[PDB]
């Protein structure tokens, strides 16, 4: 069943991926302090 | 740059109280540092102030004094 069809490659792209939505997220979580009533200010 | 604008806005409605508003403001800050370590929500704190505060002003208005008091004024000599 493997050594057939294709194999994958330049997989730089997968990884690229994964630091776009981990630097994404690390800026989402803060802001999701300030999410609610119960959310608090951000002074910049 | 909050307590340095704060007495500086003093001097423009009264005029006088900048010495007390500096250390009335910087005391509900230092108490209120071991209210959140009972993770008590800011909220709850800033409400905890201002219900006090509303019954605070009532009461001030119930102890205060006429001007009036005996038959001379007695009072603008005292005031200064």
């Amino acid at each position: 069943v493997p050594s057939n069809a294709t194999f994958k490659n330049k997989e730089k792209p997968q990884e690229v991926r994964k630091a776009n939505i981990i630097a994404a997220r690390s800026v989402a979580d803060a802001i999701r302090t300030s999410l609610g009533p119960k959310g608090m200010d951000k002074m910049i | 740059k909050i307590l340095v604008e704060l007495a500086q806005q003093q001097d423009r409605e009264i005029g006088d109280g900048t010495t007390s508003v500096v250390i009335i403001a910087s005391e509900l800050l230092k108490r209120a540092n071991e209210l959140v370590k009972n993770k008590i929500h800011p909220t709850t704190i800033i409400t905890g102030f201002r219900v006090a505060l509303r019954e605070a002003i009532r009461f001030i208005n119930e102890v205060l004094s006429t001007s009036v008091d005996t038959l001379g004024k007695e009072t603008l000599i005292n005031i200064a």
